[PDB]
């Protein structure tokens, strides 16, 4: 018996909106330009503090608590950077050409060259943010996509007859979020053709978010070996799950 | 795992 | 403008089905006990020949010729391994627990250990094949998903308005296929979502496969073709 | 010069 399967479309959006994590500040001090090691320090420190809120956000995502602890660990390990990236891209919608990592940390692609190799990932994140702007992505749609990422990115990486009912339970919650997304677009006055098209457009962006997370995960492991910036113990464990 | 500990934390 | 947007949904399905590349065979020596170098040679030799057919398949995808040469190049460079993988996964549906790289090259996860670090991607591919098999994926849906990968994977690393228009056209085509198969409205967009979410994992497998293929380059286990090296090099 | 350029034009 799961209360997630019993939620209505509006109750689904309400639960997700109420579970939104806070927008954290960085330690950025504009008095002195930062180095590659210190700019990455701000980024990795910010991500580490966000992971704590993401974990407590994931529990409030309907259906996530019904999963086993090892499955919750697996989903977060596989999805954590995707969830950070879509949040960054969402915050940056109203700031063309810039990435709003924190309210006190708004970076253009020129300043992103301070970190070696971080330039290509910077343009990809900007293009995703520009795509959300061109589509006029709604906050109700955004919280749906972020929950899909949590549940979907690790579902195809899981044996017994008892593993199917939990695997099927995730696809049931995923189906519920799909119904919720269509419900939102039908309210906005879109035809059935426009609803299906917008639904497809949103999900195809998740393919690019996975791509950005893959490249970002490899770049995060690069500086880990280079011993450049101190990485937190949780961030290292998140990084070791992919390697 | 820190993640497992934080997920079960209460 | 583009003649692809003027096609109907059935004309899109028929044009995609006719553009299908053939199923190629592997080199036919059945010394079934494989070595690391021998199987890597077989797979890369197969990929090289499949790439040639993929390029001519891409030309026959409605709306792909309308793009400029530079954009056609960028899309194939970004998507080629995804396209190879979804084809492999589609071929392996009727062979649970095995991967049908070619009709005379059907490997299982135990044979994936002959190469250092390949068994991980093998389990992911097998899982994707199992997921298509459980969804009862139809060939008409498969060709729609494969074209979607071609036009979508590189679109946000850039004209672009036309690609999105063709993408919507394929979405209309997918819904059209599910409506014919008797699915209700709720079942239609639920299945549409389930199919498109699998493309996120296919991208994941491709990125992992691109890493593994790059290890072969700087280990020099077997010479790679110039075409395969240029497709691999485009991912830096 | 890319091989991909040539195969796309033939
Ligand atoms: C190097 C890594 C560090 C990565 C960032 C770490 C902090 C962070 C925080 C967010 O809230 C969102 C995204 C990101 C990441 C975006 C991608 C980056 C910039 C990679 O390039
Ligand atoms: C090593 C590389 C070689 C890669 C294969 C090359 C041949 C091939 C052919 C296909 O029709 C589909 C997929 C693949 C690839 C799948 C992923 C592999 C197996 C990587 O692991």
């Amino acid at each position: 018996n799961s209360l997630a399967l019993s939620l209505t479309a509006d109750q689904m959006v309400s639960a997700l909106l109420d579970a939104e994590p806070p927008i954290l500040y960085s330690e950025y001090d504009p008095t002195r330009p930062f180095s590659e090691a210190s700019m990455m320090g701000l980024l990795t420190n910010l991500a580490d503090r966000e992971l704590v809120h993401m974990i407590n956000w994931a529990k409030r995502v309907p259906g996530f608590v019904d999963l086993t602890l090892h499955d919750q660990v697996h989903l977060l390990e596989c999805a954590w950077l995707e969830i950070l990236m879509i949040g960054l891209v969402w915050r940056s919608m109203e700031h063309p050409g810039k990435l709003l990592f924190a309210p006190n940390l708004l970076l253009d692609r020129n300043q992103g060259k301070c970190v070696e190799g971080m330039v290509e990932i910077f343009d990809m994140l900007l293009a995703t943010s520009s795509r959300f702007r061109m589509m006029n992505l709604q906050g109700e749609e955004f919280v749906c996509l972020k929950s899909i990422i949590l549940l979907n990115s690790g579902v195809y990486t899981f044996s017994t007859l008892k593993s199917l009912e939990e695997k099927d339970h995730i696809h049931r919650v995923l189906d519920k979020i799909t119904d919720t997304l269509i419900h939102l677009m039908a309210k906005a006055g879109l035809t059935l053709q426009q609803q299906h098209q917008r639904l497809a457009q949103l999900l195809l962006i998740l393919s690019h978010i996975r791509h950005m997370s893959n490249k970002g995960m490899e770049h995060l492991y690069s500086m880990k070996c280079k011993n450049v910036v101190p990485l937190s113990d949780l961030l290292l464990e998140m990084l070791d799950a992919h390697r | 795992k820190i993640l497992h500990r934080l997920l079960q934390d209460s």
